[PDB]
């Protein structure tokens, strides 16, 4: 059954793929301070789950959902920016630019990892296609 | 491949601590101010094996 | 139904799979939005791979009508 | 158990509490 | 009965590797999960059993009637998984190997039967 | 889904 | 049941 | 076009130029007079808006005007 | 389902199946013309 | 021949890439000329079209005093996709080639 | 429209004056 | 040369666990106190030769993790909560260089058994082919 | 056997 | 004893005092 190890490591590299654009995504809007709805920017990240149905020892990853993070929204006091509070706190996303940085290279890390898996295992599969030739 | 996770924690709680200090500096001007104090705590993770 | 049947399907099975991993690129290739690289590469090596049993078993199955052809009535 | 080896019996939660 | 018995053997360890390696795939994919227990098997007597009994499936979701069994962490981790990539990879890469020697086993005993029914 | 992967063409066409 | 994985879930979390 | 990583991160690095070229431009002009038609300088400001062009989940930097 | 693993084995076992049937064949049918061959 | 409608699609691809990107290289050597314009073009509809060129100017994001609209960051990121792409094509290319040759070995 | 995008049309020249004509 | 796949193995652990200490260490050379209360003492692996049924060479494993010996240093702070009845709050004896070059000793012993590794994984390679 | 690698064994101590 | 060499008995321990006594 080396055949399910290609749904495997593929839904692994999806699944990283989409953690390091959220990443991005976060670390890009640092500085952000309006959304498309005027909101402030919140930060945003993945949450990892094993991509078993019930009844399935061992399956890959999958993303569940994409959820904001929980971190006091970062305050800024500039009450001439045309956006403010009413006491001119303006709020900034609450993005931690250390976690962002090492999260895209853990991310990376994995995704290689995942690619060697791939590779070594259609290296096998062909040599098991070559099994009494 | 966990030990990036522990320095990262230091680095980002060095620049929580930075941040403090750098707000402590901002009121040296301040009337009847008192200064917020900071220390780094350690957490030592439980588990298995060592 | 029967084994020309059975050998028939496999290599429609084969050409669709083939036929999916390459419309797949080419719509990657076009810029399209919601295709990943990861699927693309993922599909073509599983198109190969399938490619691959698939010439193996012809392989055989000529090697095994070679050895009947070659008995002695 | 030694680290490394295999056990039939999964490993407890950990966690690191700030305050005891 | 005689030539099916006699490459059984190698035929079940071989296929157990594939479970194995599919095991230790899915332990590195999920190894930045938070809160995933390590999982491996133990490779002869898992083997010893499917030799006696045949192999059998929980369902048919499917998947094998073998034990996983939980690795011991080797240090402690804040997120709560047990996945040690040097452990993860070494056993990847042995498994890898020894696949490839029941191939060539495999092979070399076919080819060693080829040999004497061709002429 | 909701979210598109780093290394898919611009979700913007 | 998962989690976000990386940073957050590495960081000394809340204790409630 | 780009990749989805790739168009952000473009993104990102034009709108930190184009508020470099901002913070830039008001420097120069601190001691400015007069413009060109006798009104004094305004001090230029760049807004950043998230270019989320899904609904809510990802998305670069767009700057809609200084 | 069934894997490569499995596939060639079975198809391997088949193959040498084959050509244990088909030389036995031949030594009977050449024994049987060897005996018919005969001069009596 | 059947051969070429195989691999035509890949071949007009790999062929649009290299000539995109002598036209960003060519945006790039030329930033510092005063009036030029930085050109490029729309590779989808162009790839439409020699599957069944054209220049197109790029919009200027910032003015500049010399006239000259070419972008560094744009272009660099442009470029370096350009280059992935073309390993891309590449990949794919030989991949099919590859498989053409493995079905014939024997 | 967006800055990065494709148009069919060259952009108008970029004239600075010093004073108003 | 399996043996040799265990001997690698356990040794990529060895030096993985000394490089987690260490880190440890060095994010904790500033640190006041801990859960308890207690002052943070520095920790140091124990290495050992995991030669049990290989006469007198084999692999390394780790021990224990034992606080490391050297005296707390001592701050003089009389309003800190934590301070005795002399007044001195007790601090990490964390050796900054000393855990720097930790670091990268065992970096470069992870990197060198990776490698041994490899080029043992290829010799077995090739004679998985002997003879043809 | 062995004790404590790198920094706290090659560095000068008192006789014990 | 040549450098590099192999001998059939153990190397001494080796020691560094800071005092003679």
């Amino acid at each position: 059954a080396l055949l399910n190890i290609f749904d495997i490591a593929g839904s692994a590299l999806a699944a990283q793929s989409k953690r390091l654009n959220v990443a991005a995504s976060n670390l890009a809007n640092a500085d952000s301070v309006t959304g498309p709805d005027g909101q402030p920017y919140r930060a945003k990240q993945v949450v990892f789950q094993v991509d078993a149905a019930p009844g399935q020892a061992t399956g890959g990853v999958k993303v569940a959902s994409v959820i904001e993070s929980q971190a006091p929204e970062k305050l800024v006091y500039e009450p001439g920016n045309p956006l403010a509070d009413a006491n001119g706190y303006v709020k900034m996303p609450n993005v931690d630019v250390v976690g962002e940085m090492v999260n895209t290279m853990s991310a990376s890390r994995s995704y290689q990892a995942n690619i060697e898996v791939l590779n070594t295992v259609k290296s096998m599969m062909l040599k098991t296609l070559t099994l009494g030739q | 491949d966990h030990a990036i996770y522990t320095a990262m924690g230091a680095a980002s709680q060095t620049l929580n601590q930075q941040a403090v200090t750098a707000s402590n500096l901002a009121n040296a001007s301040t009337p009847g101010f008192r200064a917020q104090l900071n220390a780094l705590r350690a957490v030592p993770v439980d588990g298995l094996s060592l | 139904v029967s084994f020309a049947g059975q050998l028939h399907a496999a290599l429609d099975r084969i050409s669709d799979r083939q036929a999916a991993a390459r419309v797949q690129a080419e719509k990657f290739t076009l810029g399209e939005p919601g295709i990943a690289l990861n699927d693309v590469m993922a599909d073509m090596q599983k198109a190969s791979v399938s490619m691959q049993m698939g010439i193996q078993v012809r392989n055989k199955l000529v090697a095994a009508y070679q050895e009947v052809m070659s008995m002695q009535v | 158990g030694v680290p490394g080896a295999l056990s039939n019996q999964p490993a407890p939660p950990n966690e690191a509490p700030i305050a005891t | 009965d005689r030539l099916d018995a006699a490459l059984r053997f190698q035929q079940e360890a071989l296929n157990l590797r594939a479970q194995r390696q599919e095991i230790l795939a899915a332990n590195i994919a999920n190894a930045d999960t938070p809160g995933y227990q390590a999982r491996d098997i133990d490779f002869a007597s898992e083997l010893k059993k499917v030799m006696v009994r045949g192999r059998e499936e929980t369902g048919g979701v499917s998947s094998p009637a073998v034990d996983l069994l939980y690795r011991v962490p080797d240090q402690p981790s804040l997120d709560g998984n047990t996945v040690d990539m040097d452990r993860e990879r070494t056993q990847f890469a042995d498994n890898s190997l020894k696949y490839q020697m029941g191939l060539t086993v495999l092979g070399s005993q076919l080819k060693g039967m080829m040999n004497v029914l061709q002429g």
